[PDB]
């Protein structure tokens, strides 16, 4: 499991450790979209920062499962809720917080846990995009003296079953 | 399908091209056998640290266009800890411990393999001197014909070790890892907001 | 939470103040005991005191034959994305590493076995980065310790 | 601590904000589940997220053939203390019922089968009532999120 | 007599020639493997919908007029997937994924072997990408002869699925089985009357 | 007279009408039955009701891959002699096909299993010509329905 880079933003060029975190706040409301990244290993975006996608890009054709881990680095006394939903390949992606949980989703609360892990059942590749998106569950609550904004760090790994061939030169 | 195809002994299967080597009408040459001479073939064996295996060399020689002429050639390979040859005429080429081959152009190319000459038990890139190989013409008189070759380099009985990050940024020497400190360029590609997909 | 590096008496160091600008910090083995109180093997502890109000996260790894590059107390890393020697921040966890979030658990203990070329003869390097940088409000403590604890084990 | 109603997937709805002057909500059965996603039963599942400096209580309770009268999401209850309906609020203890208390638990899961005269056929309510008012200090957070999941059982 | 000649291996064998490649005095070519080339081997493997097969080709090369000359080629092979080279010493012709082979214009011609190169499980004709060769003369001066070759292509290792009706139309395009709308022309011949044997 | 292709609810379409001047019809699987009412099969029935005094014959025969050129309801064949792809009628029978002939029977159905390259995934088509054309005298019924009748099997 290595770390990515969701927070590939245009300010963050200046400063590169800022891309490895995307922020959550108290000042965003609840069934709101946080981020939304592909799940392609060999094109550009968030997946040419892993070990994953950059060992496919010797290759030419992969077909497997993989897997994605977040991790929250935020204050003990703290508490709330995300949705971590997942879209199958072919379909759009969702407008609101109702028709993501129609789909596959997990609900993922920090007050107990601190890392979920959601499984992709199948890529391939010879459009096929495996859309994950982070919504607002319910709102970021904190007491006095606890911060107001956290970060989470997103891992990504490969399954038993992620084969690939036709070995080619960058 | 099975996993053959990601095996570290085909990972470093299909000989490319390592040196040219231009000889116009001195008369010899001296390359230096060195595995980081190319973009390619460092950042595929900067991924790991200890790497232990032997070499396979082709001298693919012809004239600096297309044609071949009768040419009697010579490739002597110097073991690590001898003297190079400093002339064309020294007393280095008449070295009986330093192995040679007697090609022509109009013969099929030399097929020599080089074992581990590590006095270590694996290579090591980040802290070897495999050898170094010399080519002139035989005989005592200037040849009047343009020589140009190059060298083509396998890579049999791969083992690796210790698994390293791969480099992202651009070289600047060959000795050490250097980097521009003016900008580090993002590996990742960057988007105009995190909400677009 | 023991985990052994590629499945095979106490000295303490000093104490490394995390700030909410830190960059990191690295330590070289077996440098790092030459000067206080070969074949041998490590058993290193990174562990912290932190409050309930406090956020973070680091990622303590050791890295073999970790070399630099130009642009007991150990070095503060300069440019913490690529480590100061080409290689990314992200791709750290190839190595054998751990991670301190501040959250859950406050210690990290790393099994380090003898990896040379030569089994007779600097071996490894151990960097800690902050990843999630510090965050607490006013009137807490600024500074977080970070104390490195080392135990040779084996040694021939 | 399941209860189950007289001794006898996973759908979430959307999150309810407990504000400071909150009088509470009700959501009608089957209706809430007719544009997402007879005889069944019910299984729901109310829990919400607060922290160790909030306090209050809330009520969730439901209610057989829960009629209104005139003075998804849910409506707003007008007058709580006679539910609009002009039974009280301190007599709503003879429903199945489950107290979600802010110092000690955090869940509520009632138990429901199916119960009407006719066996195949809006049949029963879900009220959750803040009785206890919520309370918190300047510069905690100032909404509570309430969450209801429904599962249905044995459906024909 | 037995039934061995009418089998399907014995249908795709004696190789024919599949391109002709002029490069007379740019330096460099890029043909496209096809098999839909030519009339021939085209209504015979339209004759089914579903082929397994691998390849095995010859490169024969001479000058225009009869006669060799001692010129070294190199016939470089693309990967599916794989940029081409688009100018003459671009970097694509030494890239180590890409292979290649060395032979003279004095040498029995080459002979290569190409596998199934498909994600799927058979070729489809009736809605693949097998391949390009690159051919070039190595060396960096413009070589002084005129070359030509004729590549031979055999379908080794047959297997046929889903038997379909034999195109009977001549052929106007190569993507799809169009006619001409104007006339029908009728399969057999026509006589005067019926009743004429 | 049931015939499986290469030794390996009920879904009605609508009805053709059989003109004397009819060419053909075709319709492509598995789009015709993407708005009424992947891995499957598919069981197709095609039967048409005439009298005794009507002569004709018709071919229905399945076709995979099958591949147009240019020159539910399905469309109406232009030039049913090379059925618009170049490849004679007369050579059709080499797929898995059925004669619908009005002297003796009037029924047809075709047993069609999974045919494609990759396991899980327009698969086939269906042509229904009319070889010999249809032929009455005066006052009787001009026109013949031809109906369609799909059954699909064992879908994944």
């Amino acid at each position: 499991e290595t770390i990515l880079e969701v927070n590939n933003l245009k300010t963050n060029e200046t400063t590169p450790m800022q891309r490895l975190c995307f922020p959550v706040s108290v000042q965003s409301k609840t069934g709101e979209l946080c981020a939304a990244f592909r799940a392609d290993p060999g094109r550009d975006g968030p997946w040419q920062s892993t070990i994953l996608g950059q060992l496919c890009r010797y290759y030419t054709q992969w077909s497997g499962s993989l897997e994605v881990t977040f991790m929250f680095a935020g204050s003990f006394m703290a508490t709330g809720k995300m949705l971590i939903a997942y879209t199958p390949p072919g379909g759009s992606v969702p407008a609101d917080r109702i028709t993501a949980m129609l789909g596959t989703h997990v609900i993922w609360d920090f007050g107990l846990q601190s890392s979920v892990t959601l499984v992709v059942p199948w890529i391939s590749n010879t459009y096929t995009t495996g859309i994950i998106t982070i919504w607002y569950q319910t709102n970021y609550v904190v007491p006095i003296g606890a911060p107001t904004t956290a970060y989470i760090v997103a891992l990504a790994a490969a399954q038993d079953n992620f084969t690939m061939k036709l070995c080619k030169d960058t | 399908h099975s996993t053959q195809e990601t095996a570290i002994g085909n990972f470093f299967s299909r000989a490319g091209l390592v040196s040219i080597i231009t000889m116009p009408t001195d008369g010899y040459a001296n390359w230096d056998i060195d595995l980081m001479g190319y973009a390619q073939l460092r950042r595929k064996c900067e991924l790991f640290t200890y790497m232990r295996f032997d070499a396979e060399f082709t001298f693919v020689v012809a004239k600096p266009n297309g044609e071949l002429v009768p040419q009697l050639l010579q490739y002597m390979y110097v073991p690590p800890g001898a003297p190079k040859p400093t002339s064309r005429d020294s007393f280095a080429w008449q070295t009986a411990t330093n192995p040679s081959v007697f090609v022509k152009m109009t013969d099929p190319p030399a097929q020599v393999s080089v074992p581990f000459m590590s006095p270590a038990s694996a290579y090591q890139w980040f802290y070897n001197m495999m050898g170094t190989f010399s080519i002139r013409t035989v005989g005592t008189k200037k040849s009047p014909h343009s020589i140009t070759l190059r060298v083509y380099m396998r890579i049999k009985h791969v083992r690796a070790w210790i698994p390293r990050p791969l480099r992202n940024q651009p070289y600047l020497f060959k000795t050490n890892p250097n980097y521009k400190g003016n900008d580090i360029k993002c590996t990742s590609t960057s988007r105009d907001k995190i909400t677009t997909l | 939470n023991i985990v052994i590096a590629y499945g095979e008496r106490f000295f303490t160091l000093d104490t490394k103040s995390w700030a909410k600008d830190s960059k990191g910090w690295y330590w070289k083995f077996p440098d790092v005991l030459t000067e206080v109180g070969y074949r041998s093997g490590f058993c290193v502890h990174v562990q912290c005191n932190a409050s309930k109000f406090h956020q973070g996260a680091l990622l303590v790894a050791v890295l073999p034959e970790y070399v630099l590059g130009t642009i007991q107390v150990g070095a503060v890393l300069t440019h913490p994305y690529v480590l100061d020697a080409g290689i990314p921040l992200s791709q750290l966890t190839v190595c054998p590493h751990q991670w301190i979030n501040l959250r859950t658990n406050n210690c990290a203990t790393i099994i380090v076995p003898y990896m040379n070329t030569v089994p007779f003869d600097c071996n490894f390097g151990l960097l800690v980065i902050p990843v999630v940088p510090l965050d607490f409000n006013a009137g807490a403590t600024s500074e977080i310790p970070i104390t490195v604890t080392i135990a040779p084990m084996c040694a021939e």
